[PDB]
RNA sequence: GGGGCGGUAGCUCAGCCUGGGAGAGCACCGGACUGAAGAUCCGGGUGUCGGGGGUUCAAAUCCCCCCCGCCCCACCA
RNA sequence: GCCGCCGUAGCUUAGCUGGUGGAGCGCCGGACUGUUAAUCCGGCGGUCCCCGGUUCGAAUCCGGGCGGCGGCGCCA
RNA sequence: GGAGGGGGAACGCGGGGAAUUGAAACAUCUUAGUACCCGCAGGAAAAGAAAGCAAAAGCGAUGCCGUGAGUAGGGGCGAC
RNA sequence: GGGGACCCUGAGUACCGUCGGUUGGAUAUCCGGCGGGAAGCUGGGAGGCAUCGGCUCCCAACCCUAAAUACGUCCCGAGA
RNA sequence: GGUUGCACCGUCCGUCUUGAAACACGGGGCAGGGAGUUCGCGGCCGUGGCGAGGUUAAGGGGGUUAAGCCCCGUAGCCGCAGGGAAACCGACAUGCCCGCAGCCGGGCUUAUGCCCGGUGAGGGGCGGGGUGCGAAAGCGCCCGGAGUCACGGCCGCGAGA
RNA sequence: CAGUUCGCUCCCGUGACCCCGGGCUAGGGGUGAAAGGCCAAUCGAGGCCGGAGAUAGCUGGUUCCCGCCGAAUCAUCCCGCAGGAUGGCCUCCCCGGAGGUAGGCGGUGGGGUAGAGCACUGAUUGGAGGUGCAGGGGGCGAAAGCCCCCGGCCUCCUGUCAAACUCCGAACCCACCGCCGCCGUAGAUGGGGGGAGUAGGGUGGCGGUGUAAGCCGUCCACCGAGAGGGGAACAACCCAG
RNA sequence: CACAGGUCCCAGCUAGCCCGAAAGGGUUUGUACUGGGGCCGACGCCUGCCCAGUGCCGGUAUGUGAAGCCCGGGUACAACCGGGUGAAGCACCGGUAAACGGCGGGGGUAACUAUAACCCUCUUAAGGUAGCGAAAUCCUUGUCGGUUAAAUGCCGACCU
RNA sequence: CCCGGUGGGAAGCGAAGACCCCAUGGAGCUUUACUGCAGCCUGCCGUUGCCACACGGCGGGGGGUGCGCAGCGUAGGCGGGAGGCGUCGAAGCCCGGCCUCCGGGUCGGGUGGAGCCGUCCAUGAGACACCGCCCACUCCCCGCUGUGUGGCUAACCCCCGAAAGGGGGGACAGCGGUAGGUGGGCAGUUUGGCUGGGGCGGCACGCCUCCGAAAAGGUAUCGGAGGCGCCCUAAGGUCGGCUCAGGCGGGUCAGGAAUCCGCCGUAGAGUGCAAGGGCAAAAGCCGGCCUGACUGGACCCGUAACAGAGGCGGGUCCAGCCCCGAAAGGGUGGCCUAGCGAACCCCUGUGCCUCCCCGGUGGGGGCCAGGGAUGACAGAAAAGCUACCCUGGGGAUAACAGAGUCGUCUCGGGCGAGAGCCCAUAUCGACCCCGAGGCUUGCUACCUCGCUGUCGGCUCUUCCCAUCCUGGCCCUGCAGCAGGGGCCAAGGGUGGGGGUGUUCACCCAUUAAAGGGGAACGUGAGCUGGGUUUAGACCGUCGUGAGACAGGUCGGAUGCUA
C-alpha cells in the first residue's frame, strides 16, 4: 500500500518542513536565577522589531544587571519605556509582576505556567487573558480561547495585551503575497487535496472528485490514517 | 425419529438378551489434554500452521444418530454403528 | 458448546433473589358522562400463569430435562 | 433472450403450516342537517390472475401460461 | 611509564538475520540459522578433566573420522 | 593414617511461574526476558512426565589447557 | 571425373501442427563454440568372487621415490525366521499328489525323429505348522537354507539436475 | 543535426519570474501548484552487488550411423483438463509348459434396434349408430315436474398416427460347447520384471444437437507415422502396403 | 491543479499531531490573531430535508468481557475443572449530514375534448426544496422557434 | 542488361500483438476477504513510599429479627424430649429503651409476692415445656486482605541554575514485562474449475431414474423428462387371514359423503418420496407377536465393465446370541435401484498393552469402534480492481478481415385465395411452397496473435448486372403529353451542396439520370486522422472502496534511403 503522506514527512524535520532559525528572532524570557523575591532589576526597551516567525511585534531590552533579552511586546509602548520586572514592579501597562501581586479583573498575558520557564503561554499578537478570580490557594486565568486554567499565584505575568492586533482582520489577498508570507513563516503550501489524489497517494480519494471512505476519523486511529476531521465530537451547523 | 426408551437388543457383553436403555451421547470440553493442546505450543508470533483451523463451516442439513446402549443387567452399554440418519431422534416414556 | 436474559389472559408485559386459589394497563362486550363526539371513569371474563416431569398442602420465579428468540464469548476434523 | 418478484371485495393493500379472509377507499340503504357537505349507524360482492398436478381438500405447494416491476444486454 | 585503535588468503569464535523456492496454490512448515550484516582472536580456534554417561551393565577429559542412521524423533503428522 | 563440629564449600544461581527465540527434543532442547526464589556436604544435582520410596552415578553457580581435526596466502611433487 | 544439353520426376530445411511449399515461426554466408552431467538413495538388468554367511569402512603396521596392488583392522550393514502397534510368542533339513527337462523300458521310421509306461531335481497343487485377530470359527502375514559383496548401465527422487 | 531537434507562429517577459555557487532530504523512503510525475539516456517503487545456475505445467534447441519391433493421442482420479499419476495399448528380458480359439457350421442360451401396430402406458384427428350419464341452452314449460330437446361425459363398427408405447419382432451383436479350420513343443497361451508415450484429423455408416457448416459420441477404411500408380493438381477417394 | 475567499475539526504547551529500534526528534527563537488536519474553491445570491444505514463522538445501571489474583474442587505437588471478581471492547442510550450518503411508487377526479390545482394508498429515516434542465435525455435528427436555399449542428424555449 | 520515376506486390523492414484467452505467472492498488504486524485504548506485575477515610471479602466470638391457613397465637426446620419453670424468687399492675407485618415479641426500673404452661386437640407438619445445631435479613468491637477517594513527600519525571540549591507535579505519570480490544497505518497472500473465447447467468462440479444408446456390454455434449441429500423403530422382522382401483343394480341424501348389500372387475390400486423395474391365495390389506437397523470374521461384486482405483454400498456364508413361526424356514433394516464423506484431530465406549533403573499414584501414548467437516461432494484454511500494467505463451481461443455457411439479408420462381368497373394474371396479390447470390446480420473457429495496421473521408484505377439514363423493344385499365409493368443492353454517363466522424440515411436546388455491389467491409511502405479502443479530465449511473461504462464529453504521434 501507499507512500507515507504528507503529514508523515513533516515529523521527521526534512527540510521542507522545518523552520527557519536564522532570520528568526529571539524568544521571551523573564530570567528566575535574580528571582521575583528580592527583586533587583528594571529595564530600558532598547529597540523594537518584528519577529517573522511569531507574525507579531517584540521587543528588546536592555536590564540594568547587563543583559540583554527580549519581551513580547505590549500595546502601546514607547522605546524608552522602563519595564519592570519583580513585585514591586510598579502595576502598570508592560510591567511584569506576579499574578497574586496583579489585580483581579485586569488584562494580563505571557503567563507562566511552571515559576521561572519564561513565558509559555499568551504570546501572540493582540489576543490576552483575564484574571476572573484569584484566591491564595490557586489563580484562576482565562484563556483565549474562553477556557480556565489554574495557575499557580508565584506565576509572572505582564500587564496589559500584546501588540499587532486587527492581524486577521486585513486579509492576505492573493496566492502571491501568501506565499511569501509562508517563507517568513514555515507552512507548506501549496497545498492541495486529497480528493482526487490518487489511491497511493493519499487514505481517501480516487482518481475523480468524490470522497472514499468517510472523511471523521478515530482517536484511536492509526498513524498515517489520522487525516480529516480528527475525532470529530460533532461537525455541521445543524441540529 | 421417536424410539422406544426400552428396546430387547443384544448384549456383546452378557452375550445375551437383555432389554436395553437408550441414552444421547454429548460434547466434553477440550482444553489440557490432547495433542491439539500439545498444539498450542506451535502458535508463536506469526501463524501457526495448523493452529489456524478452518475458517468456517457448516453444517449439513440432517444430522447423523448418535446413541449409547445400555444393558440393564450388567449396565455396561455398547455403540453401533451410526449413520442411520435422523433429524431428531426422540425417546418415548413406557 | 459455555455464560446470562426474555418468553404468561387476544396484546404488551408485572410479580426472579421478594413463595399461596393469585396480576395490571390496552384491545373487545356492557354501564356512567356531555346537545353532540371524543376522552375519562365503573362492571365482565379470557393464563395455577412457556412443555414435561420433581420438593412443597399450596410454587410463575425452586429442582431434573428442556423448545424458541435474544446478546456476549468460545469453536468447526 | 436471460435471472428475481406480482396479481387478493369496484381500487389499493394486509395475509396463508394447504382447512382461513380483511383493512382504508369507492358504492348502496337508513340517520343527523332546513337541504347538504362533513359526521353518524347497516351492508355486501373476493372461483384470492389462467390453466394443469399432488392431496382427503390448494387462496396457500409445485408445472405451464398471460399481463405488469426491477437487474444484464457487455471486455468484445 | 605502558598500551589501544587499523589490516590480513581462507579458516575460527560470538552476535543480527531474509526471500525468491519447495509443499506443483499458500499463511504454519520449507529455504535456514542459509544468503547478507556487526564484534573479535590465533596459528590453529573452540571444547575439555563429569552437578557426565545409563544396552542398569559397563566407563572415568575433549576434539575429529567412520558408523549409529536417513535410525529415534519432529512435522497441514503433508511436503520434508 | 584415625579422633570431636569433618573443611561450609561459589546467588538472584538452582528451581517455579508467565512470554518468545530455537532445536530433532517429543510433558522429556537449549538460550533470554519478565515476576518469585533454596540449601550450610546433618547438603545438592543427575538416571528423557510429575510426585513419594528404594537403587546407582556425580558436585553447577570461579579459571586455563598441549596434541590429534580447518585453510590454501606459499613451496614442492601429481595428473583416465 | 567436370561441365552442359536432352528425357522423366521433384512446390526447401528444421520446427510448431490435425494439416507447412506456405501469405505459421526461425535462419545472409562461412568458421569455431555449443547441450543426457555428478553425488547420495531406491527399483532393475548383465556379469564376477565367495558362500549360510558375506563385505570391510574408519585406521595404523608394512612396502614404494611416491603410490597402487599385496597381508593385517571385521567396528558396522545386510542375509541366515517370522508375526504382532506393543506385551509377547515362535514354524515342514518333507506327509500326499501332478509333471517339464533328463534318465529308465517297450514299439516304430533308413536315420534324426515319433507314440505309449515308470522314475521324476527344478517347477506346480494339497495337508499339517508359526503368529496376529480371536470365547470360536474364519481370514491377514509367514513356513521344507540363499544371500552378501563387487563391476557396468537403464530408470526414479533430491539436489541448477 | 538531434535517443526528444528546426523554422514560422505562439505564451510569459519586475514577477507565485529566471539564474549561479554553496548546502539539505534516499528507495515503500523522499519530493510532488498531485500527472502515479520526478529522484543521472533506468520509476505504478532508482541503480549496484549478492541470494542466483530462482522457478515456470511455458517457447526455442538437444549433435554418429546401421539393423529389428513398432504406438497411443483413450479411460479413472486430480484447485484438474496446455499438466501429473495409474490402467488399456507399445516395446525389451526372464520364467513355467500344453494348449490357445481372430474365422465358419451346428447345438444350447441372451436381446426389443429396423420394421410393424392397437395389445398396455396412452397422447391425439373425424363423422354415423347406441341414447347408458354428471349439465351450459329452449319448449307444452302449472314449473328440478311428466316429454323431448341442443356443447358434451363414455360403448360400437369404423377414423389419423404416436424418441422417452408395445400384441409382436428381424437382419444383427454376444456367452458356452462340439466340430472343422488355424495356430503351438524352434515354447505358443499365461506369469513376473525394465523403458515410454494421456492436442488428434478424417470419408463413409449409425447417429444426438443444430436451418446449416459445425460440435459431440460410435464403428470405420485410412492419414498420423506409409512411398509408388491413378483421380489435372489435391493429408486422408481408388489401386497398392 | 494551485489560488485568494468560505467552513468543519483537534489541542492549554508537562498539549494536540506527526518522525524515531532507541535515545530522542519535527512543529518551536511557535503558544489559540497559534499551528495542525480536512473539505470547498474569486465575487453576487444561496446553501432545504434526513442520525434509518455507515462513520465519529460522549456515556453506560444491566448482561457480557481476558490474563492476574481469590475461593471451591482435583493432584501427597502440578497439570486440570468450576465460580466470583471481569478493565477497554460489545450489546445499550443520546448527539452529530459545510461526516459518508439518501431525498419514493400506483390508482381516481374539474362547465367540453385535454390535463389534474384535488383525493385516496403504502415502503424504508426523510420524500427533491431555491434552482437549473433534451444538459460536458436513452429512445432521438423530441417538438417549436431562431439561424442556413437547404443545418443528425449551435442557440433560445418547453421539460414528463 | 542498364538508367530514371511511383510506389501495386514480395500477406516487404522496424514487434516474440498493448486488444483476447489460458497459466494453481508476477506486480501496483482497494476493502466490512483470509492471516499476521506497528500505533492507540485498556487490566495486571515490577518500578512502588507514609497517613487517614469510606468500603468488598473472609475469619472468631457475639448480638435484635421469623403474620402458610385453622389459632388459645407472629407454630421458620428437624431430633433428644410432656414436663420444665418458679426464696436456683412467678404472675398481674405503672413506665422507661426497642425493632417491626403499628402482626405482635423483646427488653432495663420498680409495685409485688407464689404461680405459670401442654399433655388435651384443632393444624398438611407442634409447642412462646425445655435442649442442641441451623437456614432469614441484619448490625457490630477485634484479626487478615482487597478495592475507591483525598493529604503527604523520600523514589521517579518536567523547569531553572556551571555548581550549590530551588520550583511544578507525585507513587498518578513515565519505563520494563504481559493480557484483551481496536487497528489495510504496514506486510504476505488468495479470490477455484466447468464454458460453443470469456463474464453475467447456469453447474449438467456429488448422486438417482427412463431416454438418447446403434435388440449382448461400453457409451459423450450448458444432451430431453424429472428427482435425492431425508422419512420410518413401523413405513422393519416373522406369522395367520385376506384382495383391489373403477363401473352396475338395490339403499340414504337436494346431490353427495362416510356407511350398507349383491355383481362385474388380471392389476387401471397399493407398495413414504423421482422415475423405471418387481409383485394378487402378495412385498399389497388387516391383526398379533417381536425388535437381526445384533456380535465376529470372511468371500464376492459394485464403486472404477473390459482394466490399476480410496471411501462408501450390497449379495452371499459360516460361528455366537435372540426373535418369530406348529414346522419347514426366514431375519447380514425398510421389494429394487437416490438419501454419499478421507488422512489427521477431538470426544465416546469396551476390553487390553505401554510411559526411558524400579515400585505406587496422577496424568499421558497406543490397539478397536462410534460420533463431530470438508455439498468446489477422492477433503487447500481464502474478497475485488487494473484503460498504469508487466510476463510466459496460444490462432489449441475472442475483436478485425478472409474462407465455410446462409437462420437473416438481397433477388428470383411456382401455386393462385382474392381486388381491379364487368374481368386472378394491365396492375395489385394473402396462405404456402422452391430456388439463386453472397451485398446486411448471425453461426463457425479453418487461417493469422515473433504486429496480413481500424472506420469514415480523400485520391487513383479495374470489374459485375439482378440497368437509374441513354439506345433498340413488348404489354397496358397504351388518346396525347405522362406513367405502370416487363425484355435486350455495361459503350458511355450516373453530379453539386447543407447537418452528421459517418459508410447508410435526412434535406435543397439542379439534372437525361443524379442505379446498386465487389476489389486486404478496395485504397495508412499515398494522404487525412474527425470517429472506434491508451495513458489527462469532467458529468450521469453503479459501486463501501479501489474502480467501471460500445453512457455523454474535451484532448490525445501516423516510422523506412526499393
Amino acid at each position: 500500500m501507499g507512500k507515507s503522506l504528507i503529514q508523515q514527512r513533516r515529523g521527521k524535520g526534512s527540510p521542507t518542513f522545518k523552520s527557519p532559525s536564522h532570520r528568526f528572532r529571539g524568544a521571551v524570557k523573564y530570567i528566575p536565577l535574580n528571582y521575583t523575591q528580592e527583586k533587583t532589576l528594571r529595564g530600558v526597551v532598547e529597540e523594537i522589531m518584528h519577529d517573522p516567525g511569531r507574525t507579531a511585534p517584540v521587543a528588546r531590552v536592555k536590564f540594568e544587571n547587563g543583559i540583554e533579552k527580549l519581551i513580547i511586546a505590549p500595546e502601546g509602548l514607547l522605546v524608552g519605556q522602563e519595564i519592570y520586572i519583580g513585585p514591586d514592579a510598579p502595576i502598570a501597562v508592560g510591567n511584569t509582576l506576579p499574578l497574586a501581586k496583579i489585580p483581579e479583573g485586569t488584562y494580563v498575558y505571557n503567563i507562566e505556567g511552571i515559576p521561572g520557564d519564561g513565558g509559555k503561554y499568551v504570546r501572540a499578537g493582540g489576543t490576552y487573558a483575564l484574571v476572573v478570580s484569584r484566591e491564595p490557594d490557586k489563580v484562576i486565568v482565562q484563556l483565549p480561547s474562553g477556557e480556565l486554567k489554574a495557575f499557580n499565584p508565584m506565576c509572572r505575568a505582564t500587564i496589559g495585551v500584546v501588540a499587532g492586533g486587527g492581524r486577521l482582520e486585513k486579509p492576505l489577498v492573493k496566492a502571491g503575497k501568501a506565499y511569501y508570507k509562508y517563507k517568513a513563516r514555515n507552512k507548506f503550501w501549496p497545498t492541495p487535496r486529497g480528493v482526487k489524489m490518487n489511491a497511493v497517494n493519499h487514505p481517501f480519494g480516487g482518481k475523480e472528485h468524490h470522497p472514499g471512505k468517510p472523511t471523521t476519523t478515530s482517536r484511536r486511529a492509526p498513524p498515517g490514517r489520522k487525516v480529516g476531521h480528527i475525532a470529530a465530537r460533532r461537525t455541521g451547523r445543524r441540529k | 425419529m421417536k424410539y422406544p426408551k426400552q428396546i430387547r437388543t443384544y448384549c456383546p457383553f452378557c452375550k445375551k438378551h437383555t432389554i436395553h436403555k437408550v441414552e444421547r451421547v454429548k460434547k466434553r470440553p477440550r482444553s489440557e489434554l490432547s495433542a491439539g493442546q500439545r498444539r498450542f505450543r506451535r502458535i508463536l508470533k506469526g501463524y501457526g500452521g495448523f493452529p489456524r483451523p478452518k475458517p468456517e463451516g457448516r453444517e449439513k442439513p440432517v444430522k447423523k444418530l448418535d446413541l449409547r446402549f445400555r444393558c440393564t443387567e450388567c449396565g455396561k452399554a455398547h455403540t453401533r454403528g451410526r449413520g442411520f440418519r435422523v433429524k431428531k431422534f426422540e425417546l418415548v416414556e413406557g
